[PDB]
């Protein structure tokens, strides 16, 4: 059990990757636990891929755009439109792998797994140990990763300087 | 330096308010516990039953069923227009001039006397109208000469043509509603009458 | 029969001495005319109005909020020192107090229409006066000091309209009228 | 029945003999005009107020507060006319009359005895026979000193001098 | 019995310390028993030692409290004391104290078992057997109202003369 | 001395309604019924809440006058609270403690509904009397000795400061009495 | 004494003529005298107690014109000097003790003769002129107190008439009563300033 001094959340049986007991605030009940699963997961997967772009374009900038001074300056120099190209793509996509169901109401319509998009194209995940196994790897991973992004997103405005540029001139505010 | 939401002012600000907040269930929780409702958390004070002004109940509260609010700011107001002041200097009530002996008057009794006081025998009403007109008119009988005097005349002329010559309003309108036609005159209708004025001219 | 407060006057009908801080004393015979319980409800309202107001005659002469124009020491020039829009926030604050403890009902011929006992706004956050016999003497102290205050209150605040010096200052420094 | 005061007229017929002082005096017969209970308060409260008066003549004429001018005791009134301290009294007389105008009413319904305000806070008069006669002895002083009091203040009004100070050189004019 | 021409309220009926039937203003009548032997026993206690400190004052003092306080004795003592906060001092912890007092009072009127005045302050066990401690009760009580007498004149003999307990009565 | 059951700690006042001794540190202290007004579930927590908050204060009140660390700079805790304050790190120590207090508040509503011990967050990595049963108790008594002593200490060097304006390993070395009393007169 | 042959039926003035109606001979002084037929339209108790008041009223002028004109109490002889009688009563005017008398008679009939006038006029026992006023038990037998009342009343007349005399005189001559009985002639008479 996560917190031993509270009783084990009623909504957390177990069955999700990752769960150990951990909601004092009760989101578990009163809400949809398949919503909160997806919630959980598309969060994590954003700040995974963010984190991953965050070390990238300290070094590594596209010839078409001119590099800032840090990567979440990256977001102002590039122009305006682009900017919304990516909003729309990124709209399009979780339009149609969510079926054109965006709402708490008529998502999971079929009650399909939370967070399962239906996107294994290599097709790792085919031994059911092994899918458990990356479930909760995949969820701890995303779990670290946004409290990461988070923090390096605020270190990067604060100190105007990129993460590993941060810690190889490491200072005091 | 920091301003607004960001200065450690508004933080503390919003700790204490948290804190109020969070007081309200707690502490309504703690009390809901407990309560105080054991039979000993009882009121104490050093004044004993006897002392005055104690009520007999905790909580009274009489049902009313009085004069209404605007009849208390009428008694209020009758407080300053007829104060029972000059009430007191009034003439005793069981005063009359049958028990008062004459043999025991005084200047004042004699002098309230005159003035028409102990007037408890003025009962009596004066028992008339003083404003009946009399209306007692007598009819004078027609002689024999008069009788052959509205004949003579009636058939000269008179008595027709101005029905309501020494009438009055009233008195003309008194007739012509229960009888007494012109004399002389019969009646008949437009119809009839333009009728017979056509025969007349006829050729 | 006479009442206990004037024992040449004859005992009100409408005070038998069950109502708290009942001595008979109603010369003028407003109980005749008059809801008892709206009196009763006016009395304990102006009372724990003026005990509040003479704790704050006694307070703010010598401690103040540090606020700017919250430091008049002369409560009745204070009040015109204080910004008049605190006033006015105070004023419709206590007038929502008002309409709550009420439950809306305002008018003599609605609020005790809902049963409710004269001044009973459900306020013991101790739970005291659960015992009958402590709730008397508790209803007797109240009165008391609801009179007194009432007192103290008009006369600490013509002293004060008239001397121009707080009170207990005052008692130090009397100076006597010319 | 003639009255037992004076032998050549009849004895009022209001005046029984019941009440303090009824001697069977009443020449002109107010008594039996107007009520006896209200003329009997209203004897009790002149002979009170003269009562008074006289006292206070006599002390102030002997002694006056040393925080008060010295002067008179008739020509004192204007004084306490202009100073307020008049006003204070007669404000407290008439708020003590303003119950006593509802003592009056009840004398008037007939709910109390006339004169009686019960007020007897040293517990002189219990006994019936003490205070019958204490009855008498007030009405007595009462009429006495009203009398007495309109005295002071004439003989002042002619003398241009107190009472005692009269008393000492008795100029005759 | 005290005074033979009156008689007792009936709260006074015997059973209680020092009862001779001495009320006859009747505070008994509206005031509780309890609450009135309680206050009797504050009041003779508080009496009992002020007036041995205003003795012990007036024939030696503690060292070095001339250089502060001077020359001042009884009102001027509590003049200057007040400026010095040794009276603050006093009136906080003794209030401190008469919390736990008036909770023992609300307990006693409210019937907890403690009698008025018994604070259980009863060290080196003396007088806690026997007829003794009534007698001392009585005793208590007797020199409570002594004290509260003798304090009102020291107070007063202070406030006429200006000088204190052991110079006022050798210097008549 | 006049016979009847009274309390331990105190002997002229009874034993308070809820204080039945269960609760470690219970002597029957509870003169103005705190007890009985609200739960003794819920004051329990706070007295811990309380206690261990002025058992670290303490602690902190001793050792940042007897050594500051290399950052920030030396001064006097009651001021340095105000430095602090301007520096911004009080304002993450405010937001970290209120973070714990959200859970915290959640385990005394539970408490309330009797799920876990007043004050008992579970928190023992060292197991000192995890395991054991009998040293818990002793170990629970200690701990509220040592919160009310706590809180009594802090309160003391706090106003001892107030008016001395020394700090308190320097007043226990450097002793002045506060007003210049030493050689003051009309005092 | 009450004897029927000084009043009642049995003595008549003016003889040979007819006792009126009314006087009956049963009040004091009837002896048949009323010329002008007074006795028929005025109410003989209002009468007599005029009669009896009169007549009181003129014994103490009587007797104090007699006396005022042989001695005068000290104070009042400086404040006024020799005046005496018409003149007296100006002069006390402005002094005062002319006003002082007429308030306290004043007062006196007010709460004395007004209320026992009508209780005697409305049929009370008070017979006219009897004010009840015997100190020192005076004529406490019933024939003597008949004596006395006749006495009173031709007393009374009596001096009535002397009074008037005396006024006129003063009003004549200018002197007063003792001074006019010594002064017989008409002569040397001095001003009299009424
Ligand atoms: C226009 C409206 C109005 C009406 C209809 C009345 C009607 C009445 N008023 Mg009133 N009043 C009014 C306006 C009015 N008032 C105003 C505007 C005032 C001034 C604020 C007053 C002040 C007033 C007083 C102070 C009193 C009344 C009283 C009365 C009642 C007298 C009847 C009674 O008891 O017989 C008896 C009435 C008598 C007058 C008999 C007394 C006779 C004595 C011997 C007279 C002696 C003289 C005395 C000094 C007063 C005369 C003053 C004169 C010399 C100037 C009567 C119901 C009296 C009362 O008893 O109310 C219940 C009373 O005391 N009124
Ligand atoms: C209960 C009433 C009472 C009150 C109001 C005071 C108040 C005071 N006393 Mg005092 N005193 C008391 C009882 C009291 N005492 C008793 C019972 C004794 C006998 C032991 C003394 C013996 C005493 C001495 C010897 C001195 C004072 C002094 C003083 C003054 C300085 C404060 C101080 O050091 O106190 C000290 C008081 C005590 C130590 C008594 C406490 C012990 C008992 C049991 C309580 C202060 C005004 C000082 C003074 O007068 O300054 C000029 C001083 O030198 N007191
Ligand atoms: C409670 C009783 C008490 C006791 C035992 C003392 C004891 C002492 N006081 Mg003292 N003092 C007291 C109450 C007391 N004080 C009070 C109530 C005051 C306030 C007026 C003072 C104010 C005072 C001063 C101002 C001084 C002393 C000083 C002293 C010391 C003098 C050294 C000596 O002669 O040996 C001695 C330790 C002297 C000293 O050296 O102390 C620092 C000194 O200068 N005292
Ligand atoms: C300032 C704090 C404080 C407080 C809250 C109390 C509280 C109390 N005191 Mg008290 N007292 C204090 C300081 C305090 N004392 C001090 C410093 C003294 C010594 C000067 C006294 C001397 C004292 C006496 C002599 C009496 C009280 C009494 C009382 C009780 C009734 C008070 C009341 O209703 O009025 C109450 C328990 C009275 C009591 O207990 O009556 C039963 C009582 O007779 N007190
Ligand atoms: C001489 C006066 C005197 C006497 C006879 C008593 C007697 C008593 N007190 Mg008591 N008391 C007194 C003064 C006195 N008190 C004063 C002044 C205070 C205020 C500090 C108290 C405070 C007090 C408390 C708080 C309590 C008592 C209690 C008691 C009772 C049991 C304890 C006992 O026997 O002590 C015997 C005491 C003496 C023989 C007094 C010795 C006198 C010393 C030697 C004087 C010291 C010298 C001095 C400088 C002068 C008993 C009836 C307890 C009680 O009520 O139980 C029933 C209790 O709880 N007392
Ligand atoms: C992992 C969580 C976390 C993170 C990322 C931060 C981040 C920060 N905290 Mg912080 N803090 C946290 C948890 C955290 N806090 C907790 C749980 C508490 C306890 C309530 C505090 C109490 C706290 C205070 C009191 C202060 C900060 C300050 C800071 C800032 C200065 C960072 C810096 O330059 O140091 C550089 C970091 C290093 C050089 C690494 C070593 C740091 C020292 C030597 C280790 C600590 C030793 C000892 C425990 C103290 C930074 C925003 C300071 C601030 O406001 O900035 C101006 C400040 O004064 N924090
Ligand atoms: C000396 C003080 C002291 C003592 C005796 C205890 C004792 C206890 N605490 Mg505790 N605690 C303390 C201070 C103390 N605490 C402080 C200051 C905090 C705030 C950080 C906490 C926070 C805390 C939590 C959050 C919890 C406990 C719990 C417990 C109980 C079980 C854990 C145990 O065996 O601890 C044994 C403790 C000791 C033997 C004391 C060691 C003191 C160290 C050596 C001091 C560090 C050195 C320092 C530089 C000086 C036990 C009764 C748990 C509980 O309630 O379970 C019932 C629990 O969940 N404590
Ligand atoms: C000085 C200490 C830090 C040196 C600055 C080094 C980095 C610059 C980073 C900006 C600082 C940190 C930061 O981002 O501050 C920016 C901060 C953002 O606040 P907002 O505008 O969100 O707040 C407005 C409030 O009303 C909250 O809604 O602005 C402030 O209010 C502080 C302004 C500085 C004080 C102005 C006076
Ligand atoms: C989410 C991913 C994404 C998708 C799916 C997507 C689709 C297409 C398609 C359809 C097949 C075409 C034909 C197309 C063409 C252009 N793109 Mg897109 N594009 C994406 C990303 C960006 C970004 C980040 C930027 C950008 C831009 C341009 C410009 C330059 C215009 C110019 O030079 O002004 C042109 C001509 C830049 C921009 O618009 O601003 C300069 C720029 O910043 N694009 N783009
Ligand atoms: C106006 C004014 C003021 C004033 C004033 C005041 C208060 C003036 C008060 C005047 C008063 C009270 C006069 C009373 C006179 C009483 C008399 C004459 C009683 C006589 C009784 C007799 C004769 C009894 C006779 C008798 C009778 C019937 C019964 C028995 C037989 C006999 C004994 C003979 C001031 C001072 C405030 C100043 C202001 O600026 C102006
Ligand atoms: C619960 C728990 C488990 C065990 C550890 C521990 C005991 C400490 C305990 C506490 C965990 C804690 C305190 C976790 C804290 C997590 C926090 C503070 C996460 C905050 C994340 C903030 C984020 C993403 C901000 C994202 C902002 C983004 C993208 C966009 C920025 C911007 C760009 C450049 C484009 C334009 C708009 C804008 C705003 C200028």
């Amino acid at each position: 059990l996560a917190v031993p001094f509270l009783e084990r959340p009623p909504m957390l049986d177990g069955s999700y990757a990752g769960d150990i007991g951990f909601d004092p605030v009760g989101f578990s009940n009163y809400f949809d636990l398949r919503w909160l699963r997806e919630a959980e997961l598309k969060h994590g997967r954003v700040c995974m891929l963010g984190v991953v772009g965050f070390l990238v374009q300290e070094f590594v900038t596209l010839p078409m755009f001119s590099n800032g001074v840090t990567p979440v300056d990256d977001f102002f120099v590039v122009p305006a439109t682009g900017l919304w190209q990516i909003f729309f793509t990124i709209g399009f996509v979780e339009a149609f792998s969510n079926g054109f169901k965006l709402t708490p109401s008529d998502m999971f319509a079929d009650d399909r797994a939370p967070g399962d998009l239906g996107f294994d194209p290599l097709g790792c995940g085919k031994d059911p140990a092994a899918l458990a196994r990356r479930q909760l790897v995949e969820v701890k991973n995303g779990r670290l990763a946004m409290i990461a992004f988070g923090g390096m997103l605020h270190q990067q405005l604060l100190t105007k300087q990129g993460v590993i540029e941060q810690l190889t001139n490491f200072k005091a505010i | 330096e920091p301003q607004g939401l960001t200065a450690p002012i508004v933080h503390f600000g919003s700790v204490i308010s948290l804190w109020l907040l969070f007081a309200l269930p707690v502490w309504s929780a703690a009390y809901k516990a407990a309560g105080a409702d054991t039979a000993e958390w009882v009121g104490v004070s050093q004044v004993t039953e006897d002392a005055p002004g104690i009520g007999l109940y905790g909580k009274y509260a009489p049902e009313y069923d009085g004069p209404t609010f605007r009849e208390g700011l009428e008694y209020v107001l009758s407080f300053a227009w007829k104060p029972p002041i000059l009430i007191a200097w009034k003439p005793r009530a069981d005063l009359d001039r049958a028990m008062m002996d004459p043999a025991r008057d005084t200047v004042v009794s004699s002098l309230y006397k005159s003035l028409g006081g102990a007037l408890d025998k003025t009962a009596v009403y004066d028992e008339e109208d003083q404003l009946l007109i009399l209306s007692d008119m007598e009819t004078f009988p027609e002689t024999e000469l008069g009788r052959r005097r509205v004949a003579q005349a009636e058939a000269a002329g008179w008595f027709t043509g101005n029905p309501s010559f020494g009438k009055s309003l009233i008195e003309y309108s008194e007739e012509t509603k229960k009888g007494m036609r012109e004399p002389g005159t019969v009646s008949i209708s437009a119809k009839e009458l333009a009728a017979l004025r056509a025969e007349a001219a006829k050729k | 029969d006479r009442s206990y407060a004037m024992p040449f006057l004859s005992r009100p009908p409408a005070l038998d001495g069950s109502m708290a801080g009942d001595v008979g004393f109603d010369p003028l015979g407003f109980s005749n005319y008059f809801d008892l319980k709206w009196l009763r409800e006016a009395e304990l309202k102006h009372g724990r109005v003026c005990m509040l107001g003479c704790l704050g005659f006694l307070v703010q002469e010598q401690a103040n909020l540090p606020l700017p124009g919250f430091d008049n020491k002369l409560a009745t020039e204070a009040f015109f020192s204080v910004p008049a829009g605190g006033l006015w926030q105070i004023f419709f604050s206590l007038g929502a107090i008002e309409i709550i403890t009420n439950k809306g009902k305002l008018t003599p011929g609605s609020m005790f229409t809902g049963g409710r006992a004269p001044g009973d706004l459900d306020f013991d956050p101790l739970n005291l006066s659960v015992d009958e016999t402590a709730l008397r003497r508790f209803e007797l102290a109240e009165l008391k000091h609801a009179r007194l205050a009432m007192i103290g209150l008009g006369g600490m605040l013509h002293q004060m309209l008239l001397t121009k010096q707080a009170p207990i200052e005052q008692l130090t420094n009397f100076k006597s009228l010319a | 029945d003639f009255s037992a005061a004076v032998p050549f007229l009849k004895r009022p017929s209001n005046l029984d003999g019941t009440l303090a002082g009824d001697v069977g005096f009443d020449p002109l017969g107010f008594s039996d005009v107007f009520d006896l209970r209200v003329l009997r308060e209203a004897e009790l409260k002149h002979g009170r107020f003269a009562m008074l008066a006289v006292l206070g003549f006599l002390v102030q004429e002997v002694y006056t507060f040393p925080f008060f001018p010295k002067m008179a005791p008739v020509d004192a009134h204007d004084y306490f006319v202009t100073q307020g301290g008049g006003s204070q009294i007669i404000f407290w007389i008439s708020f003590v009359e303003i119950f006593g105008v509802v003592a009056l009413f009840e004398l008037i319904q007939g709910k109390r005895d006339a004169g009686d305000f019960a007020f007897d806070p040293l517990g002189l008069g219990k006994d019936e026979a003490t205070l019958a006669r204490y009855k008498v002895a007030e009405i007595k002083h009462a009429r006495l000193a009203m009398i007495a009091i309109g005295g002071f203040i004439h003989q002042f009004w002619v003398t241009k001098q107190t009472v005692l100070e009269q008393l000492g050189n008795f100029q005759s004019l | 019995q005290a005074i033979p021409g009156s008689e007792p309220p009936p709260a006074l009926d015997g059973t209680w310390v020092g009862d001779v039937g001495f009320d006859p203003l009747g505070f008994s009548r509206v005031i509780d028993m309890r609450w009135l032997r309680e206050a009797e026993l504050k009041h003779g206690r508080v009496c009992m030692l002020a007036a041995t400190g205003m003795i012990v004052q007036d024939i030696a003092l503690f060292p070095g409290v001339t250089k502060t306080f001077g020359p001042a004795k009884i009102t001027a003592l509590h003049d200057v004391a007040v400026k010095q906060g040794s009276m603050q001092q006093l009136l906080v912890w003794l209030g401190f104290l008469e919390i736990f007092g008036f909770v023992a009072i609300v307990q006693m009127l409210q019937g907890s078992g403690r009698q008025p005045g018994d604070f259980g302050f009863d060290p080196l066990n003396c007088g806690a057997n026997t007829d003794t401690l009534a007698r001392r009760q009585l005793v208590e009580l007797k020199n409570g109202r002594l004290a509260m007498i003798a304090t009102g004149g020291m107070i007063h003999h202070f406030f006429l003369t200006g000088k204190g307990p052991i110079e006022f009565i050798t210097t008549l | 001395v006049f016979p009847g059951q009274f309390s331990d700690s105190v002997p002229f006042l009874k034993q308070p309604t809820n204080l039945d001794g269960s609760y470690v540190g219970d002597v029957g202290f509870d003169p103005l019924g705190f007890s009985d007004v609200f739960d003794i579930r819920v004051l329990r927590e706070a007295e811990l809440k309380h206690g261990r908050i002025a058992m670290l204060a303490t602690l902190g009140m001793v050792v940042q006058e007897a050594y500051t660390f290399p950052f920030f700079d030396k001064v006097l805790p009651i001021p340095a609270h105000d430095v602090i304050v301007k520096s911004g790190g009080m304002s993450q120590i405010l937001l970290w403690t209120s973070f714990a207090e959200i859970f915290g508040g959640i385990a005394l509503f539970q408490t309330i509904q009797g799920k876990r011990a007043p004050g008992d967050y579970s928190f023992d990595p060292l197991n000192l009397s995890a395991n054991d049963l009998e040293k818990r108790e002793r170990y629970a008594l200690a701990e509220i000795k040592h919160s009310r002593l706590a809180m009594l200490a802090f309160s003391g060097m706090v106003h001892q400061y107030f008016i001395t304006n020394q700090g308190v390993i320097e007043q226990i070395n450097n002793f002045r009495p506060i007003n210049g009393f030493p050689d003051a007169t009309f005092s | 004494y009450k004897d029927g042959i000084i009043q009642g039926l049995g003595v008549e003035a003016i003889p040979g003529a007819g006792r009126p109606a009314n006087l009956d001979g049963t009040l004091v002084g009837d002896v048949g005298f009323d010329p002008l037929g007074f006795s028929n339209w005025l109410d003989l108790r209002w009468a007599r107690e005029a009669e009896i008041k009169h007549g009181r009223v003129a014994m103490l002028a009587a007797t104090g014109m007699i006396v005022q004109d042989a001695y005068k109490f000290p104070g009042f002889e400086g404040e006024f000097g020799g005046a005496a009688m018409m003149k007296l009563h100006n002069l006390a005017v402005e002094q005062g003790a002319m006003q002082q008398l007429l308030l306290w008679l004043g007062l006196l009939e007010i709460i004395s003769g007004v209320p026992a006038i009508i209780q005697t006029l409305n049929g009370s026992e008070r017979q006219p002129g009897d004010f009840g006023f015997d100190p020192l038990n005076c004529g406490a037998n019933p024939d003597t107190l008949a004596r006395r009342q006749l006495t009173e009343l031709k007393n009374g007349r009596l001096a009535m008439i002397a009074v008037g005399g005396m006024v006129h005189h003063y009003l004549l001559v200018g002197r007063g009563p003792i001074e006019f009985i010594t002064n017989i002639p008409n002569f040397k008479n001095p001003l009299p300033p009424f």
